[PDB]
């Protein structure tokens, strides 16, 4: 009867999509708002998407233990790993017009827990000046050798690359109308 | 049916498998062997028939 | 038998989104991701006898299938990065996630 | 015992508080509640 | 260019062989230019094969050698000048045969065919050591039969 037509005008962006492994959506059929990003990282060659969320304070913050053990604090920092999949456009309507483009990949959040992770990195370090207790040259490959290769490889590359300082923003307009220009 | 596909279906079908197909994916995993003393010496494999 | 409870719910489906694509023709920032068949062997979403619903994304290639269906207790939020520099934009949440689906 | 943390949804723990009351807080979470 | 690596050799041979070098102090010492381009000349003086890395513990160290041994061992190959490396980083107790193959992945022959030579070029002795008998001992002509 009726019909609804749909043209696809997505190009040279890389849109993501995060996913919220803590928050719920509705309160009791009433959806919540989502937080406030104070800021985020990334990582190329890893796609690594580091969100930072900051809390309440003393009412739910119990900062005397916070303080007294990592000296850490206001910080819930959550990690996301990119996996990338065919499909799944995303989509905006208009009046009797629907214009969709490419995802490019999707991230999974989980809460990554920064500071306990670094309160033991300081107690061994410790550990070793109470009773620290005591010359490269180049070898040849071998083929009767293993070398360390595959998927730890890959935690050999995503520990020591460069950092991106984002500016979160919230625009949304200016890729909207250039959407509708393109045909 | 037992006209094409006869009573030792099992037996001769997996060996016929065997000696066009299946002797390429072995040389093709254990090619070029090497030397470490006179590094320059080199033995390879580029197919297998019987 | 428990083949009929299968077509009446998908039937019920048909109304559940094609209620949720009229109420969102407000275009307040809202979004919707839905997956396309890649491997082509554009088009316009239709309404046939009674509300279905199908697209023709082909020259003559037809798809009937289309599903609202997943159930998800999660916020997910639509944003885009541009060559690793000031370029954080959260553009919007996502309301609904429905399928294509080509028929044989 | 549906014991779910918000925002970290890990785990509850009745902690040995102040003057031995028994608040209940969990560890690698800032949060607490009586 | 060059005069740039003139000078900070000059300034590795000024103090006596102890002391050992490292950077804290070298850009103190040579800071004319940052350190993007002073990293490259000293990495174009690894390519001249002067300057070598030693390591005192758990950081990053440097050390200069000086220029009549760096002569001697450019006339010797890559895997030749490579073996010679690690019976002068032993020095003072020696070094045992199978302990060189290990620390090569070279095999009994290839090792051994190049000392072969390396006896004739007079860089190397062969002690009898006691704390193990009746293994193969190397050395410079330095002298330190401290066993
Ligand atoms: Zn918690």
């Amino acid at each position: 009867i009726e019909e609804f037509p749909l043209k696809i005008s997505g190009e040279e962006e890389s849109l993501h999509v995060f996913q919220y492994a803590n928050r719920p959506r509705l309160v009791g059929r009433k959806p919540a708002e989502h937080p406030f990003i104070s800021a985020a990282r990334y990582k190329p060659k890893s796609h690594l998407w580091e969100i930072d969320i900051p809390l309440d304070e003393q009412a739910f913050y119990n900062k005397d233990k916070a303080e007294s053990e990592w000296n850490g604090v206001n910080v819930q920092t959550l990690k996301g790993v990119g996996v990338e999949n065919n499909g799944q456009y995303a989509a905006f309507v208009k009046d009797m017009q629907v214009y969709l483009v490419p995802i490019e990949r999707v991230a999974q959040l989980k809460p990554f827990f920064k500071y306990i992770d670094d309160a033991n990195v300081t107690r061994k370090q410790e550990d070793a000046r109470r009773n620290p207790n005591p010359m490269s040259v180049k070898s040849v490959n071998d083929p009767s050798q293993n070398r360390l290769t595959g998927s730890l490889l890959a935690h050999k590359v995503a520990d020591e690359e460069a950092n991106i300082e984002l500016t979160w923003a919230e625009g949304t307009f200016e890729q909207f109308k250039d959407t509708i220009v393109k045909e | 049916f037992l006209k094409v596909k006869g009573l030792v279906k099992q037996h001769l079908d997996s060996f016929n498998y065997f000696v066009d197909t299946d002797l390429k994916k072995i040389i093709k995993a254990n090619q070029l062997i090497l030397s470490d003393v006179d590094p320059e010496f080199y033995l390879k494999y580029v197919d297998i028939r019987v | 038998k428990e083949a009929a409870a299968e077509l009446e719910l998908l039937n019920a489906d048909h109304q559940h989104i094609l209620r949720k694509l009229k109420k969102m023709n407000n275009k307040p920032e809202r979004f919707m991701v839905f997956q396309l068949p890649t491997r082509l062997p554009v088009g316009s979403i239709r309404v046939h006898k009674s509300g279905k619903l199908s697209v023709k994304i082909g020259n003559v290639v037809m798809d009937i299938g289309k599903g609202a269906e997943t159930t998800f207790l999660q916020d997910v939020i639509a944003l885009s990065i541009a060559d690793d520099a000031s370029s954080a934009e959260l553009l919007g949440r996502v309301d609904g996630k429905i399928v294509v689906t080509p028929q044989i | 015992m549906l014991s779910f943390c918000p925002s970290c949804n890990n785990m509850l723990l009745i902690t040995s508080g102040d003057s031995g009351v028994y608040t209940l807080a969990c560890r690698s979470c800032p949060y607490e509640f009586p | 260019l060059s005069d740039n690596a003139k000078t900070l050799h000059s300034q590795m041979m000024s103090k006596g062989i102890g002391a050992l070098f490292t950077q804290q102090e070298l850009q103190k010492q040579m800071g004319i230019g940052s350190l993007t381009d002073l990293m490259s000349i000293v990495q174009e003086l690894l390519d001249k094969n002067l300057i070598k890395l030693v390591k005192q513990n758990d950081e990053l160290k440097f050390q200069g050698v000086l220029e009549s041994e760096a002569q001697k061992k450019a006339t010797m190959s890559a895997e030749e000048a490579l073996v010679y490396s690690y019976i002068e980083a032993s020095g003072r107790e020696g070094i045992w045969s199978k302990t060189i193959k290990a620390r090569t992945n070279l095999h009994q022959h290839v090792v051994l065919k190049c000392l072969k030579s390396l006896e004739s070029q007079r860089y190397v002795k062969s002690v009898k050591s006691v704390k193990f008998p009746t293994r193969k001992i190397y050395m410079l002509y330095s002298l330190q039969p401290s066993v």
